[PDB]
């Protein structure tokens, strides 16, 4: 609507790769863990930190309409907060997973070369993931809503939980009232991104992001009220700029707990890289990157 | 519009300028020389001032890095390869990747002062970004990131009329200067990572301003501000 | 303490029994399962009814502090009403084991022909396990704190009571009753010479005679009077719906176990599930001896 | 005491009753004898009948098999093996087992009659302890309990001061009889289920007020209008 056809055909390409990859309802994240029915000490105080502010209870319906509810330990000392670390990365394999076959069905990024694949893959995980968890966030009651399963916020007595910048981000995202033509817009962005560590054809890369930049730009200038939506690409860009830290941060967290705390998938430890050439570094990723044998 | 202009911001930008001996050194007492600087530049800044006082503090400590990457990735444009210090001090690779900086020295230099280069960004546009930067409403203590959203945003206003009046050739300039932001970040965070990796060994004589901003009183900056 | 030395050796003895072999904390109730992450339906019908009263969320920790909660399905899909029976089932099992502990150790019941202990277990099984469920039972919030396991009355409030077993728990947890009260009624159930097969009628009358006696003595001696003197009679009461209770179970689980197999072996010889007496009842009889292990 | 008279009740048992073929036939016309008999008698009872009507028929369709079991239980006191009735039928053992309720008849005979045998039990406390059975308050239904349990536990004490009085020879006479009402429970409930099965079957009368009884009205209703 009042853009040019290119413009119009990267929101429709983008639109349906979101449509293709993307299972909202979650039937078929299967077989996933559950919660079972000196120096040491300091940074144990530190993942203790990382762990406090990010509890969450875990609902979980069922086909009947029976509905299993699991609620975290208060923290004590010991393995008791690392009760759904598991479940917690068999999500996050499941919805990385996704973000490549994301990336896979989009044309550009299918044009590349696989090692810049790899790189671009590697950079905006964690960011895809979080912006499409933003897409079945619910605000109003604190939880993400993903089909059967639901992850609701644990209470402290709100004002004090977003001193994480993770759930801020979370909430101040969700209160944009976001198109998904511009979520899947802001995921190209962030997709296509050149000053990611390891990309060759950085002026492909550039061109691209470039274009999907002004195509979202011009996207709130022609399908939203005129000057009730005019700072709105300010915010999106604020919340891209962000992105970046929660990303770095999540990173070092993730470190800091795998490193006294093994609970990682193969995936997990590729994304992340957790132990060359890109390739040999990623067998799974590049493997992934390639089809079929459906 | 007119109410955060465009030519005050840029005037701003003028106030503050008009230009391996340990590189790591040099970079760190050009940070140190530029604080100050920052200081002034940021008090040049409309309305930056009439906010409290604290909530400038933050601001100040949560954006330093990313504005004095800013500046000195425009001011390497006028060189072909290398980066121009504050002091007159032009580092190149070969000390770069000698100093255990490369990579963020690259990034740099490829994000920012290449990108910077192509797109011929004027001083105005730079001032702009700078202060978009500057006021980031979700910084951590703020007692009103309101006003600081307000400010942003006729920043963000008074640079679209800019690029609209100026550039008319180029109808998506506007954007590509706000594509920057996050590119910036993350190298601004990379560039902390650094910082407190050679602050932590104490091989470098940092300085007493660079440490403040360091650190999480403080004094300095405090001072500063009052005047 | 206004008893004689036999009363309150019946008393001592019972307290004892009770003490040593009733689990309030339920630590030993374990490697129990949990559920699943024409004219017969003339039947499903009644079945139906039966379940859609005794609907209670499973809420259930912890020792990391951790808890999972079960909420039941709503009615239909059928089939979905028989998601908490076999975790019932386990339950009802470590409770008539309880039981027949109890049982075991008082010397009167020891005292009697092995077909006898038998028949009472038989007879008195469901209404003793009523009884040491409603010690755990909290009247306010409508739940049994089995120690570690939580069973919550889930909502529909006066149609709560019109299921006899509810109103049977709230009316009985009214009383606030004594423990030396609540185990002369686990007594007093216990030995009745009217249960079907019971050969030594007498000695059990007798015994029965002296619980009741012992209990009306403790109540007119251990409490204020006049404020707990027809506190005997609502007892009595008590035990008199019991027996209601006793039987409309018995035939109810019966019409649930017809068209859906659930109860386990010890159930099925408690309540005649699919001839001799200990034949009939080879893991109860064999409970009633020591000792293998 | 004076507002539940142990007297008023023993007259209210007095004033009810001073003194090829088939079985399960003559129980049910006993039965249906005795139904209208129990109406008279509990109309009898202090309190019984300034109690709502709806209550009232509530008590009565409750109670009616306990108060009439435990009144035939009572009767065959006199006499050696078996059960005598208020029709004058004197039903024996193997009558009673060939019937197909000989289970509960033996039953019957060693917890009651004999139970009242040894015991000694009068034709008072017979009253009185009918009337606790008819003083059911847990009953679903009805519109004020309270006056219900109140007069329950005026019978409870008048019946308590009664065999203190009496019997003090015994001093736990009382509470054996109290222990009755279990054991009565149990066989009320027992009898029922051989009625509603002999209900389903048609080769037994009918019974009209009996038939009335076993259902989910109008003829008790109006019995209780006078
Ligand atoms: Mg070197
Ligand atoms: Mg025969």
């Amino acid at each position: 609507q009042g853009l040019t056809e290119e413009q119009r055909m990267m929101i429709r390409e983008l639109m349906d790769a979101q449509m293709k990859t993307f299972d909202t309802t979650f039937s078929h994240f299967k077989n996933f863990r559950l919660p079972g029915v000196r120096e040491e000490a300091a940074k144990w105080s530190q993942v203790r930190k990382d762990l406090c502010s990010l509890k969450v209870s875990l609902q979980l319906r069922g086909e009947d309409g029976s509905v299993w509810n699991y609620k975290p330990p208060a923290d004590s000392g010991g393995k008791e907060i690392f009760s759904l670390l598991p479940h917690m990365a068999d999500m996050s394999t499941y919805m990385f997973k996704g973000i490549i076959s994301f990336a896979k069905v989009i044309s550009y990024f299918r044009d590349l070369p696989i090692e810049d694949q790899i790189s671009l893959l590697k950079g905006a995980a964690f960011e895809l993931c979080q912006l499409r968890f933003n897409t079945v966030f619910n605000a109003e009651t604190g939880t993400w809503e993903c089909g059967r399963l639901s992850y609701c916020l644990e209470d402290t007595a709100f004002q004090q939980l977003l001193l994480e910048p993770m759930l801020k981000f979370h909430y101040m995202l969700k209160k944009l009232q976001l198109h998904e033509e511009e979520y899947v817009l802001m995921q190209a962005i962030s997709l296509f991104s050149p000053d990611r560590p390891g990309v060759l054809q950085h002026r492909v890369v550039d061109q691209l992001q470039e274009q999907f930049a002004i195509t979202l730009k011009s996207y709130i200038e022609c399908n939203r009220p005129q000057p009730a939506h005019r700072f709105l690409f300010l915010k999106i860009m604020a919340m891209l700029t962000e992105l970046r830290s929660i990303n770095a941060q999540h990173t070092q967290r993730l470190l800091r707990i795998q490193d006294i705390h093994p609970f990682a998938t193969p995936l997990m430890q590729e994304l992340f890289g957790i132990t060359s050439s890109l390739t040999e570094r990623h067998k799974i990723l590049h493997r992934l990157l390639q089809e079929g044998s459906p | 519009n007119e109410d955060m202009p465009v030519e005050r911001i840029l005037e701003a930008e003028l106030a503050v300028e008009p230009k391996p001996n340990d590189p790591v050194t040099n970079i760190c007492q050009a940070a140190d020389k530029q604080l100050f600087t920052l200081v002034e530049w940021a008090k040049r800044i409309p309305h930056f001032s009439e906010l409290p006082l604290d909530d400038q503090v933050i601001l100040l400590r949560a954006g330093w890095n990313e504005l004095l990457i800013a500046s000195f990735s425009h001011r390497s444009i006028a060189v072909k390869d290398g980066i121009l210090l504050a002091t007159g001090l032009h580092v190149h690779r070969n000390s770069a990747h000698s100093a255990g900086v490369g990579a963020i020295f690259d990034r740099v230099l490829t994000e920012l002062v290449s990108k910077m280069r192509d797109m011929q960004m004027d001083k105005t546009e730079l001032g702009c970004l700078r202060a978009i930067v500057l006021f980031n409403p979700d910084s951590k203590g703020l007692s009103n990131p309101a006003e600081v959203e307000a400010l942003r945003e006729k920043v963000y206003a008074s640079l679209e009329a800019y690029c609209k009046h100026k550039y008319p050739e180029q109808p998506g300039r506007f954007a590509k200067l706000l594509l920057r932001l996050p590119a910036l970040r993350s190298i601004g965070l990379k560039c902390l990572e650094h910082l407190f990796f050679f602050k932590l060994i104490g091989d470098t004589p940092i300085d007493t301003f660079l440490m403040e901003m360091l650190e999480a009183r403080h004094k300095i900056l405090h001072r500063l501000l009052q005047e």
